[PDB]
């Protein structure tokens, strides 16, 4: 022992790698992978293209004498995308499928500062040290949006002061009333819950429009544009003639 | 016979709205056996008025998925064994039985462009796009996350976008960790 | 004149059964088959069905496929301030020759 | 020669043109 | 006719050359090969040495 | 520190024309890069933000 293990622990980081670096096939790969043994490739999907892009923005503001001394304006939003791929060939045909999604921005507004939310000790680095295990991260170190059973309970099993390598905020100041700046309303993000449910790759299923004056409307206005060219065996057979009435009438074959 | 004689050619230009935060689908360009060629599409993008002034950013994502024929079998017949085997859609193609059968319209096929037929005064369009559009979805949500909640082939909706880095995933944590490690 | 582009009209794949062809029968096909009418438009009366429009082809519905319309998901009452559509909505299948507008 | 007003126009492309088409095929072709 | 005929005929003959030069796939490769299909390849045995 | 700049944005309608309407917008952008004095007990770094 403490060969087997050293080898088994090695070995075991190597089939984790294999699950999400070859999605669509856990704990089905690795299994064949052991035995020396392979998947039917062609049964599975793959992605041809994968576009982004930030929309810009222009601002129209009111010249009228309310919208002077108001201060009236308006965003528009617009944005361009394409690309062109090459069609891959096979036996049997397949769907291509596009899709078109905005999102707002993915950054977080509801999480206590890792150092000035909690106690200000002294750390003992040399115990720090002999700390290589699984430490627990509980609810109420990722947002104070917390119901009081959920304080307790553990939303992941990992990291030594993994909370403290990277903060990122962006949302309003809690003094400030939101029912102000409705014209500097410069705030869309997702709200998510948080703390429960913590794998997720999954949106809300109801996200509202707040910058929007309606919410269940559908903002964006799309159109789309393709174009292709497909060489196929089809055999595409010949094209026929219409009848000439002289023919048939005046017998000029006779 | 499975070499290029012939071409074929589509232009679809389509318009309309899907709502933010959802993985609106807007075209499926069908592709056949031993064909290949080139694809280009364009998608504009237009907001509705939005009051005051906006600076959190808004991000406009575009995405391509093939599905093969093969994985929309395993939906449309997941209890039987071996059923999205190329050998087995290879044999029932030869059998004459089509392979996928005209169903009603649904916003996916709405949506996606392709006009119905009306047979029989009803409109109807082939199951293969609401089978490919749920392969397809999956497909990205496995990407983010394997374990990850999977559409059967009963969806005939649109369906809410994929975060672009999970909670998870954001502090490089674990559900549950080994011992052995 | 406005555009003059096809709005209604099935696709000639993904509106009909995924069968496979048989290429070696389909070249002995040097004769006129019929394309009868609910290949052309699905705005077709259940009578119309099954009358042949025209007379010609084999596989012509497949050649060249061009479409410019609204996705039938979105409502027309909508999108008054973009409304960027105006082409001809030609009752078509009835009456396939003709060089006069409405 | 009774016409006395103005004419619907005409169209670029008919349908029977569209699809390269024909109302009666000939047998001997 | 006689243009279907003087295809056929041709056509037959192509079909016969795949039976005989493919062999251990006869009656089923030319029924495939019609279509625009094919076989599994790893399932055939094939010859090493000959001497 | 910084003085606020001005944009002048004038009314257009009749009574705007009329009476002399006009709006007055300020704005302006501060920073600074700085190094973080390193001690045994560390300290807090308050910023502020006076017009």
């Amino acid at each position: 022992d403490f060969y087997n293990a050293q080898k088994m622990d090695e070995l075991t980081r190597v089939m984790r790698k294999i699950c999400d670096d070859n999605p669509e096939y856990g704990e089905e790969m690795v299994l064949r992978w052991a035995h020396g043994l392979s998947v039917d490739p062609g049964r599975v999907p793959f992605l041809l293209a994968e576009k982004s892009v930030v929309l810009g923005r222009q601002i129209i503001g009111a010249t009228d004498t309310a919208g002077v001394e108001d201060g009236v304006k308006r965003s528009d939003m617009a944005a361009q995308l394409s690309f062109t791929v090459p069609i891959p060939t096979t036996e049997l045909g397949g769907i291509i499928v596009t899709f078109a999604c905005i999102k707002p921005d993915e950054t977080l507004s509801s999480q206590p500062h890792p150092i000035l939310a909690d106690h200000w000790r002294l750390d003992n680095f040399v115990a720090d040290e002999l700390a290589l295990d699984p430490q627990p991260v509980m609810a109420r170190e990722l947002d104070y949006k917390v119901a009081q059973a959920n304080e307790t309970t553990v939303v992941f099993y990992t990291g030594l002061n993994e909370l403290k390598k990277t903060y990122v905020s962006y949302g309003l100041c809690r003094a400030l009333d939101p029912n102000t700046v409705e014209s500097k309303n410069a705030v869309w993000q997702l709200e998510v819950p948080l703390s429960v449910t913590p794998e997720t790759v999954l949106y809300p299923a109801d996200l509202p429009q707040y910058p929007f004056a309606d919410q269940q409307a559908e903002v964006c206005t799309y159109v789309v544009q393709s174009t292709a060219v497909m060489p196929t065996p089809m055999i595409f057979g010949p094209s026929p003639v219409e009848q000439l009435a002289v023919i048939e009438t005046e017998d000029l074959f006779e | 016979y499975q070499t290029k004689r012939n071409v074929r050619r589509e232009a679809r230009t389509l318009m309309g709205r899907f709502k933010a935060g959802k993985l609106a689908p807007v075209m499926a360009v069908p592709v056949k056996g031993s064909e290949g060629g080139m694809l280009s599409q364009s998608v504009s993008f237009e907001l509705d008025p939005i009051a005051g002034r906006m600076a959190t950013p808004i991000t406009a994502e575009m995405c391509a998925v093939f599905v093969p024929v093969q994985a929309c079998d395993a939906l449309k017949n997941p209890e039987a064994d071996y059923a999205g085997m190329t050998e087995i859609v290879r044999e029932k193609l030869l059998s004459g039985n089509p392979l996928f059968v005209l169903e009603p319209e649904t916003d996916v096929s709405k949506r996606c462009g392709v006009n119905p037929r009306s047979n029989n005064g009803l409109m109807r369009v082939n199951e293969i796009v609401r089978l490919a559009h749920n392969c397809a979805v999956n497909f990205l949500r496995r990407r983010r996350y394997v374990d990850a909640v999977q559409l059967t082939a009963a969806n005939h909706s649109t369906t809410p976008a994929i975060l672009s880095q999970t909670v998870l995933d954001r502090f490089n944590g674990a559900l549950d960790p080994d011992p052995n490690v």
